[PDB]
């Protein structure tokens, strides 16, 4: 039988659930026919409204404390947490139903991670990361907007293979994709090495492939597989098509200065 | 009570129906409506349940940032924000980017286009056409044949193709674990396909699942990631050095885009071979049985910018032209003009916000967003605990768009009737549009009848558009639409590239230094939902105003001051249902929209 998936969805933009059927390994299809159940996602689930509802209660009491959860967005704590509202009920109320008996919650991007852009300032919903409602079961973060596609079914397929959490960092983070910043292993990192920067747009140095640190890259303190495991089959990253890092996988990066503001 | 607006009689008194949450949209959205004795919807309340306030966060923030935090308004139209982003602060900072750099944004936003429209259709929408269940029952020979006749030209026809399929599905169901099928309407009377069709469009199903990762290698090559591909202020990051030295390190080579030019074929292929002709037979097939509801607005008022323009900076020539059509009149197309404050405007009447005067619509360079999430006296349930939603107060996160005061459609069916009512005009950049419409009609009227056995219908297209069928028809249509003409903007760049113009980004005005102390800037985009614009205000360096109006704005609206209704609404009024407890019509005419709720609101 195969593990069940709760999939809820918060204040969010969907980017999360876009890049997880992007995976070319494994194939989103083939996770969700061979895989996990896929029991309650509402961009791709038949049932509605109160079908879709009764689905919750169903999974929740045949595989007690054995469905993952996993999150997409996050929960408003403003306008009475209305600003969010599913089966008109605030959806943190919803997020702390499915909680409950949970084997494990995932965390997916920067959204139900750290906040996100919802969460940048001023915050007007007071969007809230899961780890600070939900306080009593583990959590795995899973940061990035969106986070790769293959670090959202490797985490996936890491937990359904081996039926543990992966081995997190400080910040829940599994080290197996956060381990590195991207500066690390970044091909353009020679460049970097013998100050060599793009300092304007399209410049001959940019034609060059030049490190973009001076044009605001926050690769230096950003940890992500960005550089090594790369974007949708290893077809580029950020960097290699010319925009520095804008340090999507890291806690409030939306307040951190301008993008193209250079680190000190 | 009753009331008569628009040509629809609104009556809120026979059974009321809940469906909340909507599901297979982006987001979140709640509808309600009344039916009458009969089973008909009588009354439609479209609720928008969610809002992050984008516009609220980008006050004070530099105009050349701004890009990337609206482009997270979205992540399934990813990159349609940041491109109207741009497009506003080089409006509003007069900066001319140059050609291949337009020629990148065109074809990442056609890219969007294909792929937004094709996942929509098989993985959002085809489960209100297509019964799941049905498909087991169909016979593996009998789907090859009606796959042959649907579209001789797929490769993938063979009964032992069809025949593995079905028994992976069976496998899949008889697991007892029916994962994304769980609890569905299957069986209902509300579907009419043969399990034949059934079996064909699930197969295809899985091989777009299987695609669409595919098409976006277009946007990670040319923006470094999908979703959420980089943009920038002035140009595209992604510079040019075809064979020079670096080559191999820069973002675009020769190498590279001929990988870009062998995705846009594969897209062609898909549109013409799979799509567009699934789409035909379907809608063949629900217009054999009658199913001609959910036209609502679109019978009447429709209205985009216009986008595409065959030469640069020049508005005469866009390839989907625009403009607005009122009354269902399809003679006359006003233009639409974004910076005419008595143009584009929005109402909170009902929506959960506050404007010191709420009888009026302000233009988005004058806009405003201050939440004030209150329930009207006639609620049933708390403010935590909605049971029946009061319509005749404020009832939803979506503000209310209107054009000169009109409610209209927007979308892909709302622009390829504007491309029509322009080609008829005379206008030859809509020609393109034009033919797929008339084809679509013969094959949906004449072709696919006779090659299935069924009786010729006579629809006109004025009769066949305006209807939850025609939506879906003019997404596929424009799909393949753009899927052609970004065959041909790869041509002009590679020319242009060959010719000796490398150039990607214009930074003559990169720093504020150069910037005017004051400047305001629109940005438009015809986005895969219908009509995207972004209004910025900048003062001393900083964003002072930023409004977006966005196409799910206008198509989930809910009522305006004058109680006038939007296209969702409108759309769902006058339809039966089979069982009014099991949404099956409901959500089929809804996702006809593609509704993009985190869209909507922002
Ligand atoms: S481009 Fe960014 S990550 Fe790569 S070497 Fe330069 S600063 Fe480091
Ligand atoms: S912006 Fe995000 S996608 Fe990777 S390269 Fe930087 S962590
Ligand atoms: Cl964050
Ligand atoms: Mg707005």
């Amino acid at each position: 039988p195969r593990t069940p998936v709760l999939w809820l969805h918060g204040l969010e933009c969907t980017c999360c659930s876009e890049s997880f059927i992007r995976s070319a390994h494994p194939l989103a299809k083939d996770v969700v026919l061979s895989m996990i159940s896929l029991d309650y996602d509402d961009t791709l689930m038949a049932a509605a409204g109160h079908q879709a509802e009764a689905i919750l209660e169903e999974i929740m009491t045949k595989y007690k404390g054995n469905y993952i959860l996993a999150v997409e967005g996050n929960p408003p704590l403003n306008q009475d947490g209305m600003s969010c509202i599913i089966g008109g009920r605030p959806f943190i109320e919803q997020l702390k139903y499915v909680a409950k008996d949970a084997k494990a919650i995932i965390s997916w991007g920067s959204c139900a991670s750290w906040g996100c852009v919802q969460a940048a300032k001023p915050n007007p919903t007071q969007a809230t990361p899961v780890h600070k409602v939900i306080t009593d079961k583990p959590i795995i973060k899973v940061p990035g907007c969106p986070p790769i596609a293959e670090v959202m079914t490797g985490v996936i397929t890491y937990m359904l293979t081996f039926d543990r959490i992966p081995e997190l960092d400080r910040q829940g983070r599994p080290k197996m994709f956060y381990s590195q910043r991207i500066h690390d292993k970044c091909y353009r990192r020679p460049h970097f090495d013998a100050g060599q920067f793009v300092e304007e747009w399209d410049d001959e140095s940019a034609r060059k492939g030049f490190c973009l640190y001076k044009m605001g890259c926050k690769g230096p303190t950003t940890y992500n597989a960005c550089s090594t495991t790369r974007w949708n089959e290893g077809t580029s990253f950020p960097i290699q098509s010319g925009h520095g890092c804008i340090g999507c996988s890291e806690d409030g990066f939306w307040d951190k200065g301008s993008f193209y503001d250079r680190l000190t | 009570s009753a009331y008569a607006t628009q040509g629809f009689n609104l009556d809120d008194r026979g059974r009321r129906i809940v469906v909340d949450p909507v599901t297979r949209i982006e987001g979140h959205m709640r509808c309600e409506v009344n039916v009458d004795a009969n089973n008909v919807i009588r009354n439609a309340v479209s609720t928008g349940t969610m809002w992050r306030g984008l516009e609220v966060i980008l006050k004070g923030r530099d105009p050349r940032d701004a890009w990337a935090f609206v482009e997270r308004i979205c992540g399934v139209c990813t990159g349609c924000h940041a491109l109207a982003s741009v497009r506003a602060v080089e409006n509003a900072l007069d900066i001319r980017i140059p050609k291949n750099a337009h020629l990148i944004r065109e074809i990442m936003a056609k890219t969007l286009q294909v792929h937004d429209h094709a996942v929509h259709f098989y993985h959002l929408h085809a489960l209100d056409w297509v019964d799941v269940m049905s498909a087991l029952k169909a016979d593996p020979k009998r789907t090859s044949e009606l796959q042959q006749l649907v579209s001789p030209a797929h490769p993938l026809s063979s009964a032992g193709y069809f025949r593995d399929i079905q028994n992976r599905l069976k496998r899949f169901v008889e697991s007892g674990q029916l994962g994304p099928f769980m609890n569905g309407y299957w069986g209902s009377k509300a579907y009419v396909l043969p399990p034949e069709a059934n079996l064909m469009a699930v197969t295809h199903y899985l091989e777009a699942l299987d695609l669409q990762k595919e098409w976006v290698k277009i946007h990670t090559i040319f923006g470094g990631k999908n979703p959420h591909p980089n943009y920038l202020v002035g140009g595209v990051p992604c510079a040019i050095n075809l064979d020079g030295i670096g080559a191999a390190s820069a973002p675009v080579n020769m190498e590279r885009l001929s990988f870009v030019k062998a995705r846009i074929d594969e897209i062609i292929e898909f549109n013409k071979n799979v799509y567009v002709p699934d789409v035909l037979a379907i809608g063949t097939l629900y217009k054999q049985a009658g199913w001609l509801y959910g036209g609502g607005l679109a019978a009447t008022n429709v209205l985009d910018y216009g986008e595409y323009p065959n030469v640069a900076y020049n508005k005469s020539t866009d390839q989907l032209p625009g403009g607005a059509i009122l009354n269902g009149n399809w003679d006359e197309v006003f233009p639409v003009d974004p910076r005419d404050s008595q143009q584009v405007q929005e109402f909170v009447s009902h929506s959960w916000y506050k404007y010191a005067d709420e009888s009026v619509g302000l233009h988005p360079w004058d806009g405003v967003t201050e939440p004030n999430y209150v329930l009207g006296a006639n609620t049933k349930g708390t403010r935590t605990r909605i049971e029946q939603i009061d319509e005749s107060a404020k009832y939803s996160w979506i503000k209310s768009p209107r054009w000169r005061g009109h409610a209209m459609e927007v979308g892909p069916l709302s622009r390829y009737i504007l491309a029509y009512a322009h080609a008829r005009s005379g206008n030859k950049y809509a020609e393109r549009p034009k033919e797929q419409l008339e084809y679509s009609a013969q094959m949906i009227n004449s072709a696919i009848p006779k090659a299935l056995g069924l009786p010729e219908t006579q629809y006109t297209l004025k009769q066949l558009l305006p209807s939850t069928i025609g939506r879906t028809l003019a997404r596929a249509l424009e799909s393949q639409y753009c899927g052609e003409m970004m065959h041909s903007d790869w041509h002009d760049l590679v020319a242009n590239i060959r010719a000796g113009d490398t150039a990607t980004a214009n930074v003559d005005k990169w720093d504020p230094a150069t910037w005017p102390l004051q400047a305001k800037g629109v940005g438009t985009v015809a986005a895969p939902r219908g009509a995207l614009g972004h209004w910025i205000r900048i003062k001393d360096g900083r964003i002072e105003n930023y409004q977006c109006v966005v196409p799910t704005t206008w198509n989930g609206s809910p009522r305006d001051y004058k109680g006038q209704i939007g296209a969702f609404e409108a759309s769902l009024m006058n339809t039966p249902m089979v069982n009014p407890e099991q949404p099956v019509e409901i959500l089929r005419t809804l996702h006809s929209f593609d509704p993009c709720l985190a869209c909507s609101t922002h």
